RNA sequence: GGCCCAUUCGGGUCUUGUAAUUGGAAUGAGUACAAUGUAAAUACCUUAACGAGGAACAAUUGGAGGGCAAGUCUGGUGCCAG
């Protein structure tokens, strides 16, 4: 067991670089949601943002800085879906993505362009999210593509990335229970300093 | 990964035509000749010690 | 054409009741289709459409052949006594429904 | 299934290619899967040779394991003797199989139309239609190896390319 | 989690029916479930032997008693109204509960072990059984271990049978439990392995204790008939 | 002693798993099962009936009143009966036509009712084997079934089809293929007292069917050569014997098993038990069968062997050998072609080239003490099985049939005690497979009735 | 013309090839009627309808060796060597 307490021990050794961010008072961390047209994003935020601070927030608009812990607190933004260009700038300034998917429909190339515009701008930690898991009576078919867009998705980010899968809506938002294990997974992230 | 090895077992036994003389199956119609030539120098037969 | 076999006929006076086992034959058809059987069943046996039952059935491998546990009533109403209520609801008149809570 | 000792030698590579072409085999898993299980059998009858007559696992084991060695179909009806037993060997095991079978009663015109025919189920032996490639008749099934009735082969309702065919001249 | 008395498979369950409290006691009697459910198979499940509990066909000793773990010990004559089916259940050979099918005349009484004889209160003559039936005033001459006949209609002892050497004794008890033949020997002892012993077919010697042991009739004529092979 | 230590540790592994008569002997489970025997219905079709007619010796024998009318059909093959509980007889030739009977006039010969001939108009017009609803027989019709109840005849040969046939007008109510290439049936028998036919098609397979419901119910597979007989009685038991794989099985069709019996007699050890002080050899193809009871049934070898087997036993109880006489010997002007007697009769070879009759029919009345076997020797023989069941014992003979007996059966008359049957038997020039016979030796196409007495 | 042997010269052998055309059969993954199963639902089992030519309905992984330019770089006893 010493060849592996070698072997595992020698993957905890990163290049030493400063950090920048302060303990006492960080800033709000910045969680993106980013999808195609048509898919999650107001619906998601309205449901994340209702969950966490029992207030019913119709009709976003701009960033969003609630306080979803006891010294964790982010800012929750949209971007406009057609626009490369907010799709760009909240790439590079992004510090969480919750990457929209449509399962039913499949990968597209707006979450693709983000990922690859993130990937050189400085990746951010990336929690892909698919939802339309209305695909058939065949729960056969939800399971398989279930499984490749989770391979699909972990090709592109660290293997072992968390792909969430969200159920239909149901009155207007997600299911809390579905959001409550989400907002679980936001809550613990431990994220990893940048350069730029 | 089957077609493969028929493809490579076909292969295998066109060569194997080239280093031994394979028994085909016998005469096929009527004795036409050796077809391919008779060599009255050569002899393929293996010697003892 | 479906083909029927009863076998091991029993009688339960104390449930009014006549029980066996029936081998339901269904060459180049799909599976029993059970209404179609308890009809079958029934005009084979006295007529008691609403008090012949069927509940038990496996399908062999192939297709053809499946086993099934066939009970008949005289009485109708008592055969809506001495049945369980989801194979009432399942086949015959009975419909309650459980109250969602919690 | 295990791995042979040796695995890439020449002359193992050379047996691989003959048993697979042979037999119209996938890969090496079935000569290996086979090979290994025969090898328990006969590494077993070595041992009811080395105790001795009348020994009562000799007796009784040894003609238990002719028996069903014949009814498997590997060992012929007049050698009831157990150095026979050792003397057989791996494609005596694989002339068994389903493929190499119906190959050689002539419903297939080679080993892999014997496996398309298996795989697209148009043989069943005796009332089930079989559909793996490495079944392993048995002595009775021998001679029940025969076209299923579901199937165009048979005499069964065409398929759908020929029933396609059929409506597109007739249209 | 079965004794082995009931005859019962083990492809049933996971828990197994305690039987209530009752007459018998808890290691030497049958339930009605155990009974009916899965021995004769006059149901399939508790709810339909709960239906027919309900609709009263059961008469064990005359009365109804409409209860699922009811404890039908040792000879409760079982009867159902429907097809006339009088049961009295004795013990077969190698420890199971026999039910053997009798008929009405038979079934209109049982017999029992007396256990004690009291002068409890008042000068009365008592005595029980294993069924615990406190009937009145029997004769004198009523030792331990001797059989009282029950009337079955009132409770009465119609008809006694003396504890003595050449009696034919039914053991339920013991490494002898469900053996009947009675004679080869007779020894008591003063406090343990005390009885009367019995044959075999080849006649062979049989240990058991008093109270493990209860007397049916004479050396061939009990009025219990008894099932055979 | 190696076969005795087998047997010695048999017995001693026999006697440990014992380990492992008295006044109470009583089971629990086996009276809970009796009680449940005692609860159950259906006494009627299930019962282990055992011989309960024993009337062989009773009966008359040597002065039958035997007719054999003799009928315009080439080569009669089978023959089919009934009686209700006036009666009707069918046959069917290999010149494609069936011919109903009335037989009740039992004092005389029987009488011609009715015709139904297919022909080459019948051939399909595909060749596709689905496809073969037609309404009549184009070829070989093999063999015939009346109904127990007689409202159907269901007759099938070697055009693979089942066409059953209304008693009253002899009109094909339905046509049943069997659906592949080799299908030809070869034997059909109704248990008794039913609608459910049991058909023995040539592709090792056993046809089940309902007539009254037009279904087929089970197939069931399992001989090794063509299934050349069956017979069946009131119990849902079979029994079919196919041909050359020298087996008899008898089916559990319910259960889809079967019990197998060979056969096995060799020469080797059978002469040497006559060497112990001869011309009896080994066996060729077991051919046909009745179940005479519930219990016992009897095969018909292709040696001439009449054997006698239980449901318990494996190897057959009691045989017999030479059943219909040795054939004879080709004669010295059609053997060889040489001018003297010496060198044509060093061409016979002495013994060694002299072939018995084969049985080629074999009865037994169900449940009864005789049963009647027949082939070209020219005389049926009767026999009747002994009371303690473990031997038969030929008691007479019928010689006024002369040709090849295709199917015998018999017919019913009279009360318990005393009783007369008619024994119909089929009689052609020709086997009922093949042709294969040569020497026809006065024989003519007929149906031999004879009358029995007492 | 392919193939095989061999350090060499060479030797041994034989129906073998081709992004050549072409033909009708087969069905399985998939899409799906159901019924069965089951408290109910899933799944197994049974099963009509559709489903192949780049059968594109598009399996990988690793290895061995070339060949090419009005191209580029280095060396130096022309046109070469790397
Ligand atoms: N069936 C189903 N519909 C959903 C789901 N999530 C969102 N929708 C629908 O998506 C519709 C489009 O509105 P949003 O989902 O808010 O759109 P968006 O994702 O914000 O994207 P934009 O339209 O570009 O702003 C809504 O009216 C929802 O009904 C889901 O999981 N299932
Ligand atoms: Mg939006």
């Amino acid at each position: 067991t010493m060849q592996r307490s070698s072997d595992v021990n020698e993957r905890k050794l990163h290049v030493p670089m400063v950090d920048r961010t302060p303990e006492d008072d960080p800033p709000p961390f910045i969680v993106a949601v980013v999808g195609p047209p048509g898919t999650g994003k107001t619906t998601l935020i309205r449901s994340l943002v209702r969950r966490m601070t029992k207030s019913t927030l119709n009709d976003i608009q701009g960033p969003i800085t609630v306080v979803s812990g006891k010294h964790r607190r982010l800012t929750f933004l949209e971007c406009p879906a057609d626009d490369l260009n907010a799709m760009i700038d909240i790439a590079k300034i992004a510090d969480l993505v919750l990457l929209l998917i449509d399962g039913n429909f499949g990968f597209e190339m707006e979450t693709m362009e983000f990922l690859n515009i993130a990937q050189h701008h400085g990746m951010p930690r990336v929690l892909g999210v698919a939802t339309h898991l209305d695909l058939f009576k065949s729960q056969s078919t939800l399971r398989a593509s279930k499984k490749r867009l989770k391979h699909r998705f972990w090709t592109e980010v660290y293997q072992g990335a968390k792909l969430f899968y969200l159920s239909g809506v149901i009155n207007g938002r997600y299911p809390d229970r579905e959001i409550l294990n989400l907002s679980r997974f936001i809550s613990v992230m431990k994220f990893r300093p940048l350069k730029w | 990964s089957r077609v493969k090895k028929r493809k490579k077992y076909q292969k295998a036994q066109k060569k194997l035509k080239s280093v031994r003389a394979v028994y085909s199956g016998g005469q096929s119609g009527v004795y036409e000749g050796e077809k391919t030539g008779i060599k009255k120098g050569l002899t393929r037969s293996v010697k003892f010690k | 054409a479906v083909t029927i076999r009863t076998r091991k006929v029993i009688s339960n006076p104390l449930l009014a009741r006549k029980q066996f086992v029936v081998d339901v034959l269904h060459p180049n058809r799909a599976n029993v289709s059970k209404d179609e059987l308890r009809e079958k069943l029934a005009e084979v046996y006295k007529a008691e459409k609403d008090a012949v039952s069927v509940f038990g059935f496996r399908t062999q491998f192939g297709g053809g052949k499946s086993v099934g546990f066939g009970l008949v009533y005289n009485s109708v109403a008592e055969a809506k006594k001495f049945e369980p209520t989801y194979r009432l609801v399942r086949y015959g008149l009975a419909e309650k429904v459980e109250k969602a809570s919690r | 299934y295990s791995t042979p000792k040796r695995p890439y030698e020449s002359s193992r590579l050379d047996a691989e290619l003959k048993l697979a072409g042979e037999f119209g085999l996938k890969n090496k898993k079935e000569i290996y899967r086979i090979s290994f299980q025969l090898s328990k059998i006969r590494r077993a009858a070595r041992d009811l040779l080395t105790r001795d007559e009348k020994d009562p696992k000799r007796l009784f084991e040894g003609n238990a394991l002719i028996r069903r060695l014949v009814r498997v179909g590997v060992l012929s009806e007049d050698k009831k003797k157990l150095d026979y037993v050792l003397a057989l060997k791996v494609e005596d095991f694989l002339e068994r199989r389903l493929q190499t079978q119906v190959y050689k009663l002539g419903l297939a015109k080679s080993v892999h139309h014997a496996r398309v025919l298996i795989t697209q189920r148009h043989i069943a032996v005796g009332k089930q239609i079989v559909n793996i490639p490495s079944f392993m008749v048995r002595l009775d099934s021998e001679k029940h190896i025969d076209f299923a009735p579901t199937s165009p082969f048979g005499g069964a309702r065409p398929g759908r390319v020929a029933r396609r065919n059929a409506a597109r001249k007739a249209e | 989690a079965a004794p082995h008395h009931w005859l019962l498979d083990k492809l049933s369950g996971c828990y197994a029916p305690r039987p209530s409290a009752g007459p018998h006691k808890l290691r030497e009697s049958l339930p009605l479930i155990v009974f009916l459910r899965n021995r004769l198979k006059y149901a399939l499940n508790g709810r339909e032997v709960k239906a027919i509990l309900m609709q009263r066909h059961v008469k064990v000793d005359g009365k109804v008693r409409t209860d699922t773990t009811y404890p039908a010990g040792f000879m409760d004559v079982i009867t159902l109204d429907a097809t006339n089916e009088n049961f009295r259940l004795v013990y077969d050979v190698k420890g199971r509960f026999a039910v053997h099918r009798i008929t009405d005349e038979e079934a209109s009484y049982k017999l029992g072990k007396v256990k004690k004889v009291q002068l409890g209160k008042k000068g009365v003559p008592y005595v029980v059984t294993h069924d615990g039936r406190t009937i009145r005033y029997p004769d004198p001459n009523i030792k331990v271990n001797d059989t009282v006949k029950i009337d079955l209609a009132s409770g009465k002892i119609t008809d006694f049978i003396k504890f003595d050497a050449g009696k034919l004794v039914y053991v339920t008890g013991g490494r002898n439990l469900g053996r009947i033949g009675t004679i080869v020997h007779k020894e008591r002892h003063d406090g343990g392995f005390d009885l009367v012993h019995i044959k075999d077919s080849l006649d062979n010697t049989f240990v058991t204790r008093l109270n493990n042991v209860f007397v049916i009739g004479e050396q061939g004529k009990p009025y219990i008939s008894l099932p055979k092979g | 002693n190696p076969a005795d230590k087998r047997r010695r540790l048999a017995k001693q592994y026999l006697e440990n798993l014992k380990s492992e008569d008295e006044y109470n002997n009583f089971d629990a489970g086996d009276l809970d099962k009796d009680i449940i025997a005692s609860r159950l219905k259906e006494d009627v079709a299930e019962q282990q009936g055992r011989v309960f007619r024993y009337f062989g010796d009773k009966l008359l024998i040597s002065e039958a009143k035997q007719s054999f009318t003799r009928v315009g059909e080439n080569n009669l093959t089978c023959i089919s009966c009934f009686q209700p509980v006036r009666l009707f007889a069918y046959t069917v030739s290999k010149d494609l036509q069936l011919t109903k009977y009335d037989i009740t006039d039992f004092s005389k010969r029987p009488k011609k009712l009715k015709y139904a001939k297919g022909g080459a108009k019948y051939i399909p017009t595909s060749k596709h084997e689905y496809e073969n609803t037609t309404e009549g027989h184009y070829d070989e019709i093999l063999t015939v079934a009346a109904s127990p109840d007689g409202k159907y005849v269901v007759t099938g040969g070697r055009d693979r089809k089942l066409i059953v046939w209304s008693t009253e007008s002899l009109s094909p109510v339905k046509v049943i293929p069997t659906k592949d290439r080799r299908g030809e049936v070869l034997s059909l028998a109704f248990r008794k007292n039913s609608d459910q036919l049991y058909a023995s098609c040539a592709d090792f397979k056993i046809r089940t069917y309902s007539i009254n419901q037009f279904s087929q119910l089970e197939i069931l597979y399992g001989h090794h050569d063509i299934v050349e007989d069956i017979s069946a009685l009131a119990m849902e038991r079979c029994v079919t014997v196919g041909a050359r794989d020298r087996t008899a099985m008898l089916w559990k069709i319910p259960d889809e098993t079967r019990l197998t019996f060979r056969g096995g007699d060799e020469p080797q050890k059978l002469l040497r038990r006559w060497m112990k002080e001869p011309l009896f050899f080994c066996e060729g193809s077991i051919d046909v069968v009745s179940m005479v009871d519930d219990f016992h049934f009897i095969t018909g070898s292709d040696n001439g062997n009449i054997c006698l087997w239980s449901l318990a036993k494996k190897k057959p109880i009691f045989t017999e050998r030479i059943a219909h006489g040795i054939l004879p010997e080709p004669s010295f002007n059609d053997i060889s072609g040489e001018t003297d007697e010496e060198l044509r009769k060093r061409q016979l070879q002495g013994k060694k080239l002299l072939q018995p009759f084969w049985i080629t029919s074999l009865y037994a009345i169900p449940y009864s003490n005789v049963f009647i076997s027949g082939s070209w020797s020219g005389s049926l023989k009767v026999w009747k099985i002994s009371d303690n069941l473990r031997s038969f014992e030929l008691l007479g003979e019928l010689s006024g049939a002369k040709g090849v007996v295709t199917k015998i059966q018999v017919v019913e008359s009279g009360k318990h005690g005393k009783e007369k049957f008619r024994i119909l038997a089929s009689i052609a020039k020709e086997h009922r497979l093949g042709r294969w016979i040569a020497n026809v030796s006065g024989a003519r196409n007929g149906i031999y009735s004879a009358v029995i007495d007492q």
